[PDB]
């Protein structure tokens, strides 16, 4: 087994994703050995997703013959499930990412959003608290909860957050449709 | 306006799952 | 690949140990599929060791390993490891699970690290050391009657190199 393949597998499993912009060598090594990586990860019940357009190599749960394995009962899964408040925040961040991606061209750029811009839109649904401090603390708590899932990063000195492109694979149209149907069933009865 | 509804888990597959921190050794 | 085999391999790699008293089904599945587990763990530079006397299935680095981290312990942990190992040896020479009282280890630790002069200090030090060893998965949870359970892994604590280092350090501490 090539050393580069093993190192790429180790790094990808440790971090959950590989980005060419930061790890071009690992990205190329894992991208050129899809069959080998699939063979190695098959006993672990894991699968690899690649987005060459956005340059990302992520790891998801391998699909078995079981109709509903729930994708959360895997022994190696450590993270908690997702509730409705975080789901709405993720949808809003996905809309922000769409807006960023529409008016974008060649060149290296990042999606940064200020908290104050996000506050009123989430106040529209959740509501408004008596003091701005309460709402700000709630928003900071939610942003920390989402950062625990690797969707965003820590705040900078100018009260801004960075939306990772991984949300694009989190809010893919299939998952969006499934969640929309589930929420519609939740509302209807 | 209900905390119970807001904390009701949804259905979204985990994407970009990292390692479980350590192999516990 | 059988589902039971994959589950046993995943659990064994996740925890590093498998006991029939805790998971008899997984223990039987792994013990009846030695070659399959060895084939699965071969690309990972890992091997399965079986101790049928105590039903202990452990993972050993077959051959300093990418997936295994080396960390050293201090004397305040080394001497307690020696005490627990000798207690388990005495218990197994008596022929179940080795039960060690909290009050038992207070004098064995005081005669080596001196007397702190307070019962609270001794209890806190014993609890902290026991929790530190719990972080390594060497003992079980504390019982109601200030007792702990010693796992069979103490028999497979380490190679004779670490045992010789342990006895040398214990003799040095006894010298003071």
């Amino acid at each position: 087994t090539p050393q580069r393949v093993r190192e790429a597998v180790q790094e990808m499993l440790k971090y959950g994703l590989l980005e060419e912009s930061h790890k071009p060598n690992l990205y190329r090594s894992a991208l050129t050995n899809i069959e080998v990586v699939d063979r190695i990860l098959e006993p672990l019940d894991l699968a690899m997703g690649v987005d060459e357009v956005r340059g990302l190599v992520f790891v998801t749960v391998r699909q078995g013959e079981v109709a509903e394995q729930d994708d959360w009962s895997h022994p190696l899964v450590r993270r908690q499930r997702l509730n409705l408040e975080q789901s709405l925040l993720i949808a809003i961040l996905r809309q922000h990412f769409i807006a960023y991606e529409q008016e974008s061209g060649t060149g290296a750029s990042q999606a940064l959003v200020a908290v104050d811009e996000l506050i009123p839109q989430l106040q529209v649904y959740l509501g408004e608290l008596g003091s701005e401090a309460k709402e700000r603390n709630r928003i900071i708590t939610l942003l920390d909860q989402l950062k625990g899932h690797g969707l965003v990063s820590a705040l900078d000195a100018h009260d801004r957050v960075i939306i990772r492109p991984i949300i694009t694979h989190l809010a893919n149209p299939e998952n969006l449709q499934a969640l929309v149907v589930w929420l519609r069933e939740q509302v209807e009865g | 306006q209900r905390q119970s509804e807001r904390r009701k888990p949804a259905c979204l597959p985990p994407v970009g799952v990292a390692i479980t921190g350590v192999p516990a050794i």
